C-alpha cells in the first residue's frame, strides 16, 4: 500500500478508490539570493 | 679520519597531494526542521534565532 | 530536504589555467618571476643555478 522514503516520510500511496498509484512531490523549492550594491550606492538589485 | 664521499647522483620525483576546499554545504533550517507544514512554522518562530 | 551544495567560485578549468602559468615561468623564467618582471633565462642554464 505505502510507500515510505529513506527518511522515513510517505511518498508514494495507492488511491483508496481507483487503487491507482500516486507518487507525492514536495514544493517550496527554495534558494533565493539578493545580489546588491550598497543600499547607500543604489537601490538596483538582481535576484538570483 | 674516515670520510665517504658519494660519486654519483640520482634525481628522483615525488609527489604530494594536499587538500584546498571542501563542498561548499548550506541547509535550509526551516525547510528541514519541519518543512511544508505551516503549523510548526510559527511554532518555531518563538524558539529563538 | 532544503540541503544544497553550492559551486565553487573558481572553476576547474580556470584552476587549470593557473597551474599552467605557474609552470610556464618555473620552465622559463625560475625564480624570478614571483619576485618581480620575469626574466627569460636558458633551461640549462637555470638548473646549473
Ligand atoms: C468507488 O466509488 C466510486 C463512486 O461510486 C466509483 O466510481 C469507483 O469505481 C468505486 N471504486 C471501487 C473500487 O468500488
Ligand atoms: C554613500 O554614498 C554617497 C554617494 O553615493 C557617498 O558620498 C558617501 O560617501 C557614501 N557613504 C557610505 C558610508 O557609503
Amino acid at each position: 500500500q505505502f510507500g515510505r522514503d529513506i527518511a522515513d516520510t510517505t511518498d508514494a500511496v495507492r488511491d483508496p478508490q481507483t487503487l491507482e498509484i500516486l507518487d507525492i512531490t514536495p514544493c517550496s523549492f527554495g534558494g533565493v539570493s539578493v545580489i546588491t550594491p550598497g543600499t547607500n550606492t543604489s537601490n538596483q538589485v538582481a535576484v538570483l | 679520519n674516515s670520510i665517504a664521499i658519494p660519486t654519483n647522483f640520482t634525481i628522483s620525483v615525488t609527489t604530494e597531494i594536499l587538500p584546498v576546499s571542501m563542498t561548499k554545504t548550506s541547509v535550509d533550517c526551516t525547510m528541514y526542521i519541519c518543512g511544508d507544514s505551516t503549523e510548526c512554522s510559527n511554532l518555531l518562530l518563538q524558539y529563538g534565532s | 530536504n532544503g540541503l544544497t551544495v553550492l559551486p565553487p567560485l573558481l572553476t576547474d578549468e580556470m584552476i587549470a589555467q593557473y597551474t599552467s602559468a605557474l609552470l610556464a615561468g618555473t620552465i622559463t623564467s625560475g625564480w624570478t618571476f614571483g619576485a618581480g618582471a620575469a626574466l627569460q633565462i636558458p633551461f640549462a642554464m637555470q638548473m646549473a643555478y
